[PDB]
């Protein structure tokens, strides 16, 4: 087996400030080469180790022939910082932010951001993690040896031509149940290999898919210890049999090695549209870890740190979004999807769900015009997206009752909000998970609702608004996505 | 909108549920026809996209034994057959 690619660390220089170059070039993938991009690289970039109250800067240098945006996936940040309108960094181009970093030591992660090119510009290779130290998790003794018993654990899957080349496409398939393909990318490499010290290996996992949601385990079942979420640190680590993670979520796991006895980690198939199809239908490797002689570091606290009371939960401005895949859309890609892969392909939500024929019938009128661009056919409230019309201004410094519906179509629809790290109330219809009470910046929505408390502390205006979006990457693409503002009250 | 006239047969078809008139909007003539379809059994109870017309004055209408409410403009195109536009 290979072994498995660490991101390189990048703090700052002399002058306090990173440079990422946004390059293409060549990658390897079972020795049939494909183009890939990356930041700084071939593939996938780095990880900016940032530290917290202290800013740096950020140049960012575009060499595609096409443009492309750079989102701080998790980071609170005005909305100057991601750009939004206006934020489109052109071929060539070069932009410049700073990052004064507040808020806890947290495994966040940056990827391209512009509304239609998303899937296809993160597919082709663009990814790359941030990671926040406060002083409070280094008094912590944890694992901290970056890329020996503290590691980057990117998982993706891509799909690849007769060519060996990437094979994207945003037809009305993909846009209806996401891309997703047949091979797993753990830091870009096939099945890797790990070489951890005896004694607690800290991981933070990343889910990089496109719409593959994922749900790590162990080969031979030893529990993995939740210590943080997409937002930073849990209060006390969480033990757990299995962690689903969704598309663009964070959790940092510590896990044991004693014996010389390997293992792998493994994602277990999972309950999603297309998503239990083979080589996904069994339970399959995201990487071996094989145990040597090398210096461990870390501990397991019982503790990890504080996370402050909730605010009382009324009086609090209260906004409902209602997440709308166009049923046309739904009928159609479901068609494509049960065709290609016969009905291996619903495995896993296979059963009564169906559908009458007055609404089959009312479909047909709807569509009296044949007119079915399904590229605006995901909105959230009713319409998809433009970037003209933010579709409303919240408070600065104020908490806030986001209710995410998703009544109406059972497609999985991992929520994201910019500009905060917020926490579950309702997260599907039942309370969050013990370990889903913490920071976090997705909320699950599959058929259902959600309710989050959140609080914006940075200015976002018309000109570089903050988003809210479906993360499977092909929704967002295809309309499910808003823009919002953020001022201290007049 | 559009505002169209049922050939005879199928104005046929439209007033055996209860219309009357002689010249309809589509929204009017969809109604009806979904109507029609749902008064007689016409689709299948387990996958009922699926209308199943092969003894009925609509299979005649239509000319098949079959056919699936997905298939979007298939339908629209037998539709228009029978219908006379107005505008």
């Amino acid at each position: 087996r290979p072994t498995l690619p660490i991101p390189d660390l990048l703090t700052t220089d002399a002058r306090n400030r990173i440079q990422l170059t946004i390059g293409a070039g060549q990658s390897t993938f079972g020795g049939k080469t494909a183009t890939t991009w990356g930041y700084n690289g071939n593939l996938l970039g780095p990880a900016v180790k940032l530290q917290r109250g202290k800013a740096v800067t950020v140049d960012i240098y575009n060499q595609l022939t096409e443009e492309t945006t750079l989102h701080w996936h998790g980071l609170e940040v005005p909305g100057e910082v991601d750009g939004g309108p206006q934020g489109i960094i052109p071929p060539g181009g070069k932009r410049s932010v700073t990052l004064n970093v507040d808020q806890p030591a947290a495994t966040c992660w940056f990827h391209p951001h512009q509304h239609g090119k998303t899937g296809r510009q993160v597919a082709m290779g663009l990814a790359g993690l941030v990671v926040i130290e406060d002083d409070e998790i280094l008094k912590l003794m944890l694992p901290k040896q970056w890329g020996i018993d503290d590691v980057p654990v990117i998982v993706q899957d891509k799909k690849f031509s007769a060519d060996g080349q990437i094979d994207y496409q945003l037809d009305v398939m993909t846009a209806a149940v996401g891309w997703f393909g047949d091979t797993l990318l753990t830091n870009g490499a096939i099945y890797p290999q790990h070489a951890a010290p005896r004694g607690w290996l800290r991981l933070r996992l990343l889910n990089g898919c496109n719409a593959r949601s994922l749900n790590f385990a162990t080969s031979d079942n030893r529990p993995l210890y939740v210590i943080a979420s997409d937002g930073g640190l849990l209060p006390e680590p969480v033990k757990v049999s299995e962690l689903p993670v969704l598309m663009g979520e964070r959790f940092e796991v510590l896990v044991e090695v004693n014996d010389n006895k390997p293992f792998d980690l493994v994602t277990l198939p999972v309950s999603q549209m297309g998503m239990a199809i083979a080589p996904f239908d069994k339970p399959h490797p995201v990487m071996r870890i094989q145990p040597i002689a090398i210096s461990a570091s870390g501990a397991l606290p019982d503790t990890l740190s504080s996370l402050p009371a909730l605010p009382s939960l009324e009086g609090l401005t209260v906004r409902k979004l209602q997440l709308s895949m166009d049923p046309i859309l739904d009928m159609m890609g479901m068609q494509m999807l049960m065709e290609k892969y016969g009905d291996q392909a619903m495995a896993g939500m296979d059963h009564s769900q169906m559908t009458s024929f007055a609404e089959y019938w009312a479909l047909l009128s709807m569509n009296h015009g044949g007119k079915f661009d399904f590229h605006h056919a995901n909105k959230i409230n009713g319409q998809a997206f433009d970037m003209n019309k933010p579709m409303f201004a919240a408070a600065k410094g104020q908490y806030e009752r986001w209710v995410i519906s998703g009544v109406g179509d059972m497609m999985l629809h991992p929520f994201h909000i910019h500009g905060t790290q917020f926490r579950i109330l309702s997260e599907n219809g039942k309370p969050p998970a013990a370990h889903r009470a913490g920071w976090k910046d997705t909320v699950k929505v599959e058929g259902n609702v959600s309710e989050v408390l959140v609080k914006f502390n940075h200015d976002a205006p018309k000109e570089h608004a903050y988003m809210a979006h479906c993360h499977l990457l092909e929704h967002e693409d295809t309309g499910m996505m808003l823009g919002f503002t953020v001022k201290d009250p007049n | 909108e559009t505002l169209v006239r049922p050939k005879p047969l199928l104005l046929k078809l439209l007033k055996s549920v209860g219309a009357q008139k002689d010249t309809y909007t589509m929204k009017e003539v969809l109604f009806y026809l979904g109507q029609y379809i749902m008064t007689k059994r016409l689709y299948d109870e387990k996958q009922q996209h699926i209308v199943y017309c092969s003894n009925d004055l609509l299979g005649d209408l239509f000319g098949v034994p079959s056919f699936s409410v997905k298939e979007h403009r298939k339908i629209y195109t037998m539709i228009y057959r029978n219908l006379v536009v107005v505008n």
